[PDB]
């Protein structure tokens, strides 16, 4: 029954989130540096007609 | 395409068919081990086509089928060699062992665990075509090992006797003092060869030094029970009937001879290690039959006739006479 | 170090007007959520010590320890920044004057220096 | 790297808002989704390595420990679920917020960008085992247990902390990058002796060495079955780690510096092996088993090698599942009986025939019996050192000569013969423990088919 | 995850490596080249220091 | 296991120093409370510090 | 339980340093390690001489 | 429910003491004979014979018929090295001297 | 088959005698061979032919990756990191090549060994010569370095073998 069995399994919840939220911390990191991207001497590559960044 | 190896590891393929089954139903009834010797019977009349085919022509092959893992510049391959040796010493195995189960069948009928004491026979079994077909010196070490632990398990079949357990125990002591040889000559020959694939060893190795036919020297004195450590065959009666007639009577024993005419175009080119071998031989067969002439227990005396016949063929791989030891085998 | 005798400071300022040029750090810095954690740690304890239900016995009293810790680690935060800028700011200003001190070493390529080659055996 | 730890950290307000009666199924549930996650690190490069942020980052050889981190806390949850059965519901959700702060240290240790963070979470995880031993412990021995353990430890890694500190201080960095691209060679000197001397010690007194070993046998005599667990799996190859790390920096000193120690675990490894022939504890046997084990990863490591390297973490690997394994079953036979001593049960394979089964084989394994991993280890850390010397291998041959004969006996004295008769409280055994064992063994027979996995990055 | 390890992608490079491997021994072959040189670097590159001893 | 790990290598580490921190906590820690011998021993390291250090 | 006590932890507490076990330590402690050492020293440091003197045919010696 | 004055103590120096001991060992006063006061820690421990394991008599009724021991009786100090699966003292039909020096 | 070179693993003819039977008797290796053939090789290869065209029904390519040659660590400043940084890991591309390359001579080696028969002593010597030849090169190459190999230590290793030479030369020269 919901509501019932929410206030004994939110708890299940916890660790699916934190690896998601997890994800996206490992993301935002990966922002940070892209001081080279696309200016590597062995990948220096011109960009598509619809590109604007190499990798994400 | 080529009916020879497909033949030949369908052999091996089919030999372990009732292993895969021992977790079905089949293994909780009596029938079991009439299946597993209709199997080797099967194994068998297959297995000799292939050496007809080398009969009529002298088929040999090599099979790298599955490559395992690559070291640097070391490859590491699941290779089977199926030259006249195997071809050959797989009839005459699957035969002995079909008429070594057909007898334990009657043999063996009030023990109530029979399934299990089949099972560890056809384990032994698979384990020993795995060392006889080997093409490099690690998967022969898996046979090696695997002989030599079907062996402690079956010597000791009867657990709940003092005498079987120290006998295995005695076995495995003898056979790994024959591994630290085995081991030293794995590691001179990927040191120096650069590989454990048998034609790279053959090629690079034209004046073979001492020190690798030491070492597969002392294996295959450990292994077959040579003067020095010979007492474990005999010891090792302990177990039952079956299993001393075909593991330590024709078949797992004669690995050591076996190992020593594999490496025999290496041992042609060392004049010391051939008269040591000669040497360690004949005192063998000497010193096994002196003791064999008084012996007052049947199964004792067997085994010493056996031991008497390994150190023979191994007179034999001194004097530079391979395939004479062979047939002897 | 030693900025204490750091010529044109004031004698008690927590920060100095000159900080104020600096960005400031952002409410989701991480060293500020790790404050706010301290302050829910001291707020768990307090509920422990006390004899109560740990996890929910005051809402408020948790909220006025967190909201407190956010307040001082912001400032601290602010405090600390400014002192690491003007550290750097004097390390530049003092190489920049004082360039026979400093000399520019001579690029030099490894195809042109000798490294002595101990092998592993 | 984050999407690891996150997690673990969430374990612990899972752990402490569960249920009463529901805090092993979500433990354990969770633990075996965290590991499923952290699987996807064996995914490496032959190239530098998978740089995540400026202060974590993976190797071919940070995975595979990982990896086994991940993977044993559900296996210690399944064993610590027998004997707290009696415990009050916040202990044991203390013990479990231990074991969750255990592996959430290991993890942020093994990858450790920067040298000094190493350092710190390497310290770091001696408080939870040490409250797990000298708390949960059955013994009165526990405290002096303990203690050792400790100060064994702290003592090696002081002087680590002042060699890093003055690494930093004149080369400028300790990122492991920068270390090893910037890398310069040490010079014959009395500074550089005793450099090197608190690089290693730190590390080599908790592998352990032979000498330096004493603590091992009472810490995990004393220890529970989970303390026991995770200090003989993992808590020992954190000295490996690191010195396969530090190793970079110490050249081209360590070829002469490293003779004292290499002789001290040749013969080492042979005498504990003798040792372990005159046992009365099944848990003394295996510890000493584990210091022999260790001496031959220190031999690999010393020696410097590329086929040495990836012996040794073969053999780190294979040892820790072995050990952690042997120990379970260990513990199964002390939970019926009460004794921990070889000689009371006897002839359990005519009460227990599937235990018997697990028995056999954790002893196959730990003989080394090809092909499993254990042996490919085994036998690259003895080519690697016949090319050093070539008479080497005669200990190293006796050695594994004398590691079948203890092995078997442990196989035989404690299920073979006549059972002892005045034991008549021998349960059928449970499906937890056979879920156990079976978990333990078939990752050792899966590895074997993927070696590539577990031989380090210098494959 | 047994499954999903099996069937990894090659990032170690050994399929790449062999087919560069294939194309240099081809190459060299056909134009005559011995195979491995025995310098890794040219040594037109390399300033050697001259000793006048 | 006696001779070796159970004796000497027990001796040589962890007894010798427990048995030196033990002995010089019990010199350091016994005295009798006497203000006496404490400004005695202030007076000789005042002398001690202005006769040596410089 | 006496036995099992007897042989583990009995022996420290009843241990006295005497010329005969000092002695016997020393020997079985120490004797082993230097003699390993100077049989493998002696052995690889005719092999640097080897080498450095060029005989020794390391040809097909790839792997180390 | 074993108490701290049963455990093996220290080399008895009183024949007092000896006579505990002896009663603490269940075994008689005149039988008892510790190992020598060196510096090895046998101590307290009684000095049984150096027979091994396999030539105990094998139709009593013993209470562990495998190791061939009893209840409550004072165990060898080498128990483990005599077991009747290693080293034994079993009188054999030859001497010694004479069987080494024959193989030699 | 079309799936690897013939350049790079070279096969000989290997012409086979034609069947010259003396006697009347019918050798039974001929019927097992034939009934090998009915009850193996026909469903194998039309089960072969079924996969085939259900693999012909969806086609897809798979490219192999191409990389740009980057300046070694010859032409590299003492502590500039990012041209070091790629110089290690064209190196390392590199290593991997040549033991791919050892790799390939030792397999011709094997399979010639193998193929000669017992006639392999004289009838391989070619393969023997450029294994010998490759392992040199390779040993000179790599040899020694280490486990923390990298490229300035088989620089150093190599520069010291030019001092060798050119003081060899030197000296045979002005002997
Ligand atoms: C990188 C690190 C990452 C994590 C950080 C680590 C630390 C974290 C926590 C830090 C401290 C904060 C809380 C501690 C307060 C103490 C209260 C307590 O004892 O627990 C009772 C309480 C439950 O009990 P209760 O029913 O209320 O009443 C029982 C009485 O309170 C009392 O019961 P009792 O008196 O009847 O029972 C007595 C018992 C109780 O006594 C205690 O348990 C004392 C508490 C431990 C001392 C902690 C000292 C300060 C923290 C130090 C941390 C050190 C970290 C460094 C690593 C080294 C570790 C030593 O004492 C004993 O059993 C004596 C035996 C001694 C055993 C060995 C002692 C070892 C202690 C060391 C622990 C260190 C870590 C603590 C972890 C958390 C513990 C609660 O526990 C809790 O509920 C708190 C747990 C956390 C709450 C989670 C809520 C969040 C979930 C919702 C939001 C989701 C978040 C994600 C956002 C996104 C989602 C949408
Ligand atoms: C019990 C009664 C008998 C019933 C069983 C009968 C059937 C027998 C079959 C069982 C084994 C027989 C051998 C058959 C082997 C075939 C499968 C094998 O070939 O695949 C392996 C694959 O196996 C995996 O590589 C190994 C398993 C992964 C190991 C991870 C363990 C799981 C995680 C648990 C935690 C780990 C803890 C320890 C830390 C690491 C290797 O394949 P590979 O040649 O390479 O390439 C695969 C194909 N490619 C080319 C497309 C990629
Ligand atoms: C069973 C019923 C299903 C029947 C349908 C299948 C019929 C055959 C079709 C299979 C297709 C071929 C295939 O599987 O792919 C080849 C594939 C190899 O993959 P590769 O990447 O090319 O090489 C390995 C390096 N990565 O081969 C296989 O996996 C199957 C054959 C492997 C041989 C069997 C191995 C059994 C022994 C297990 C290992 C034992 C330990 C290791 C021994 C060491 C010896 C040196
Ligand atoms: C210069 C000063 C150097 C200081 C070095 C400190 C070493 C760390 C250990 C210090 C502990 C000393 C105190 C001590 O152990 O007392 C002896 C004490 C007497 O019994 P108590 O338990 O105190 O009695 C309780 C009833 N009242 O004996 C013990 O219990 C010892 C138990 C713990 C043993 C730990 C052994 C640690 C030694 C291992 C190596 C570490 C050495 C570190 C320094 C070596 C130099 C590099
Ligand atoms: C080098 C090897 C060093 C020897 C290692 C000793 C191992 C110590 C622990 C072993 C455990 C004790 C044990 O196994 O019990 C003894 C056990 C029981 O005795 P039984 O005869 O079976 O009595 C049964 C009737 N009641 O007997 C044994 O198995 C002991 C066997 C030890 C063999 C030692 C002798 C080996 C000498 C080798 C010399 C030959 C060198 C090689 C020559 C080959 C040519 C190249
Ligand atoms: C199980 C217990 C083991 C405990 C650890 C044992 C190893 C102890 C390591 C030595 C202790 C001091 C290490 C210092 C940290 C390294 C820093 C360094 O090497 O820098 C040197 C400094 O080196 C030192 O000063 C070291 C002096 C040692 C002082 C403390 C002695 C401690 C005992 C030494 C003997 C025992 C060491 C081995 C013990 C083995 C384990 C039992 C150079 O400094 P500069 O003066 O600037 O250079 C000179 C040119 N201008």
């Amino acid at each position: 029954n919901v509501l019932q069995i929410v206030r004994d399994h939110w708890v299940h919840i916890l660790v699916p989130v934190g690896f998601v939220f997890g994800c996206y911390l490992d993301r935002r990191s990966d922002e940070k540096l892209t001081a080279f991207r696309n200016k590597s001497l062995l990948f220096k590559r011109e960009l598509r007609p619809n590109e604007e960044v190499t990798w994400k | 395409m080529n009916p020879f190896a497909s033949l030949t590891l369908t052999t091996l393929t089919i030999l372990t068919i009732p292993i895969m089954m021992s977790n079905s139903n089949i293994y909780k009834t009596n029938l079991y081990p009439n299946y597993v010797k209709t199997t080797v019977s099967y194994a068998f009349t297959l297995s000799l086509v292939p050496l007809l085919m080398f009969m009529h022509t002298g088929q040999e092959m090599i099979i790298s089928n599955w490559h395992w893992m690559t070291l640097q510049t070391v490859e590491l391959s699941l290779s089977f060699k199926m030259d006249y040796f195997s071809v050959m010493f797989i009839p005459v195995a699957l035969f002995v062992t079909w008429s070594i189960m057909e007898f334990s069948m009657w043999y063996m009928h009030s023990d109530p665990f029979i399934n299990r004491f089949f099972k560890y026979l056809l384990l032994f079994l698979i384990t020993m075509m795995i060392l006889v077909t080997a093409n490099n010196l690690f998967q022969l070490f898996i046979g090696w090992e695997g002989v030599g632990i079907m062996s402690f398990l079956l010597i000791g079949w009867w657990h709940g006797r003092t005498d079987a357990n120290t006998a295995a125990l005695q076995a495995i002591l003898y056979n790994r003092i024959g591994d630290i040889g085995f081991v030293l000559s794995m590691a001179w020959f990927l040191t120096h060869s650069n590989a454990w694939d048998l034609q790279q060893i053959f090629m690079l190795n034209n004046e073979c030094p001492n020190m690798p036919l030491i070492g597969l020297l002392l294996a295959a004195a450990g292994k077959s029970a040579q003067f020095g450590l010979h007492p474990w065959l005999p010891s090792a009666m302990e177990g039952p009937t079956p299993v001393s007639a075909l593991l330590h009577s024709s078949t797992m024993v004669v690995a050591g001879v076996f190992l020593l005419i594999r490496f025999y175009p290496l041992m042609e080119t060392n004049k010391l290690v051939q008269t040591m071998t000669l040497c360690l031989g004949a005192i063998t067969t000497l010193f096994t039959a002196l003791c064999a002439i008084t012996q007052n227990d049947i199964k004792k005396i067997v085994a010493f006739s056996t031991s008497s016949q390994l150190g023979l063929m191994m007179v034999t791989i001194g004097i530079n006479q391979p395939h004479l030891a062979f047939l002897h085998i | 170090t030693m900025m204490s005798g750091r010529p044109g400071r004031v004698p008690l300022q927590f920060l100095p007007n000159e900080a104020r040029s600096l960005p400031p750090p952002k409410l989701t810095d991480p060293r500020l959520v790790y404050m706010g954690f301290l302050g829910y740690c001291s707020g768990l304890i307090d509920n422990a010590i006390r004899r109560r239900p740990v996890v929910s016995a005051g809402l408020h009293r948790q909220l006025l320890y967190v909201t407190s810790f956010v307040f001082f680690g912001y400032y601290l935060l602010k405090r600390q920044d400014y002192m690491y800028a003007l550290r750097d700011h004097d390390m530049f200003a003092y190489v920049k004057s004082h360039p026979e001190d400093f000399p520019e070493k001579d690029k030099k390529t490894y195809g042109e220096i000798l490294e002595e080659f101990h092998p592993v055996r | 790297m984050l999407k690891i730890i996150i997690p673990t950290t969430m374990l612990l307000p899972m752990t402490w808002m569960s249920k009463h009666n529901m805090i092993w199924i979500n433990a354990t549930v969770h633990s075996l989704l965290i590991s499923l996650i952290s699987l996807s690190l064996l995914n490496q490069l032959g190239e530098n390595s998978l740089n995540f942020s400026l202060t974590f980052f993976s190797d071919s050889l940070s995975a595979p420990l990982l990896v086994l981190t991940t993977w044993l806390l559900p296996l210690m949850l399944m064993a610590s679920q027998s004997h707290l059965s009696k415990e009050t519901t916040t202990r044991k959700k203390l013990y479990i917020t231990m074991l969750i702060l255990l592996q959430l240290f290991l993890i942020m240790t093994f990858t450790a960008t920067e040298l000094i963070l190493f350092y710190i979470l390497f310290e770091a995880t001696l408080v939870p085992t040490l409250i797990i031993i000298t708390r949960w412990g059955n013994q009165t021995e526990r405290l002096n247990a303990g203690l050792y353990f400790l100060f064994y430890t702290l003592a090696g890694s002081l002087p680590l902390l002042v060699a890093l500190v003055y690494i930093q201080n004149t080369t400028g960095s300790l990122n492991f990058l920068i270390i090893h691209y910037w890398s310069h060679p040490l010079s014959n000197s009395w500074s550089n002796i005793f450099m090197w001397l608190a690089c290693i010690m730190a590390f080599m007194v908790k592998m352990p060495l032979y000498g330096l070993h004493l603590w091992l046998p009472k810490a995990h005599v004393e220890a529970p079955i989970a303390g026991s667990m995770v200090l003989a799996a993992v808590l020992l190859k954190l000295g490996g780690y690191g010195m396969m790390r530090i190793t970079t920096i110490l050249n081209p000193l360590t070829n002469y510096m490293a003779y004292p120690f290499l002789m001290l675990s040749m013969w080492g490894m042979i005498m504990t092996s003798s040792i372990c022939l005159r046992q009365t504890d099944l848990k003394s046997l295996i510890a000493y088993s584990s210091v022999s084990h260790m001496a031959l990863v220190i031999v690999a490591i010393m020696i410097q090698t590329p086929w040495s390297f990836m012996g040794a973490t073969a053999l780190m690997i294979a040892h820790g599942l072995t050990s952690s394994m042997l120990f379970c079953l260990a513990n199964t036979n002390y939970e019926r009986v009460h004794s921990r001593t070889m000689i009371l049960a006897r002839g359990l394979q005519t009460l227990l025939p599937l235990m018997a089964t697990w028995w056999l084989v954790a002893s196959l394994t730990n003989l080394a019996l090809p092909p499993s991993i254990n042996l490919i280890g085994e036998l690259f850390i003895i080519t690697a050192s016949f090319s050093w010397s070539n008479i080497t291998i005669i200990l190293m041959g006796m050695n594994m000569m004398i590691t079948a004969l203890y092995s078997l006996y442990m196989l035989i004295t404690t299920q073979r013969g006549k059972y002892t008769h005045h034991i008549n409280n021998i349960k059928p055994s449970f499906t937890r423990e056979n879920a156990l064992m079976a978990l333990h063994i078939l990752p050792l027979l899966l590895l074997t088919l993927n070696p590539k996995m577990i031989l380090g990055p210098l494959y | 995850g047994s499954t999903f390890v099996a069937y990894l992608p090659d990032y170690r490079m050994q399929e790449w490596a062999r087919r560069e491997a294939e194309r240099l021994v081809k190459y060299r072959e056909a134009n005559g080249l011995p195979l491995m040189e025995s310098n890794c670097f040219d040594p037109n590159k390399i300033q050697l220091p001259e000793d006048e001893d | 296991s006696s001779l070796l790990d159970l004796i000497w290598l027990e001796t040589i580490l962890p007894k010798t120093t427990s048995f030196i921190q033990m002995k010089m906590s019990i010199m350091v820690s016994n005295q009798k409370g006497l203000i006496k011998l404490y400004f005695l021993s202030f007076l000789i390291t005042i002398m001690i510090s202005m006769t040596l250090f410089n | 339980i006496r036995w099992t006590y007897a042989r583990s932890a009995n022996i420290y507490p009843n241990f006295r340093p005497t010329p005969k076990t000092s002695l016997l330590g020393a020997l079985f402690g120490i004797g082993p390690l230097f003699f390993w050492y100077y049989v493998f020293k002696t052995d690889r440091d005719k092999k640097e001489k080897l080498i450095q003197e060029g005989k020794l045919d390391q040809t097909f010696n790839i792997s180390y | 429910h074993v108490t701290k004055d049963m455990f093996p103590g220290p080399y008895p120096k009183t024949p007092e003491e000896r006579a505990a001991a002896a009663k603490k060992y269940n075994m008689r006063v005149e039988d008892y004979e510790p190992y020598p006061d060196d510096g090895m820690g046998y101590g307290d421990y009684p000095k049984l014979p150096d027979r091994s394991q396999q030539e105990r008599d094998p139709w009593y009724d013993w209470d562990h018929p495998d190791l061939r021991l009893n209840w409550g009786e004072p165990i060898h100090w080498d128990l483990d090295m005599y077991i009747r699966n290693r080293v034994d003292t079993s009188p054999t039909p030859v001497s010694w001297n004479t069987m080494c020096k024959h193989l030699f | 088959p079309d799936s690897w070179d013939k350049d790079v693993y070279p096969e000989p003819p290997r012409r086979t005698p034609a069947p010259a039977p003396q006697t009347s008797l019918p050798n039974p290796v001929t019927y097992l061979t034939k009934i090998f053939d009915l009850l193996v090789d026909r469903p194998v290869t039309l089960a072969r032919e079924f996969i085939e065209q259900q693999h012909a029904k969806n086609r897809y390519y798979y490219y192999h990756r191409e990389f740009r040659r980057v300046p070694d660590i010859t032409e590299c400043e003492e502590k500039d990191i990012l041209c070091m940084f790629e110089a290690e890991m064209q190196w390392r591309r590199d290593y991997k090549v040549d033991q791919e390359i050892v790799n390939i001579i030792q397999e011709r080696l094997k399979a010639c060994q193998q193929r000669e028969g017992e006639s392999y002593r004289q009838n391989c010597a070619k393969e023997l010569e450029q294994f010998t030849q490759v392992s040199k090169a390779f040993q000179d190459r790599y040899s020694d370095l280490g486990a923390h190999y990298s490229a300035r230590k088989c620089l150093a290793k190599q520069k010291q073998r030019m001092l060798a030479e050119r003081k060899a030369a030197k000296e045979a020269a002005a002997a």
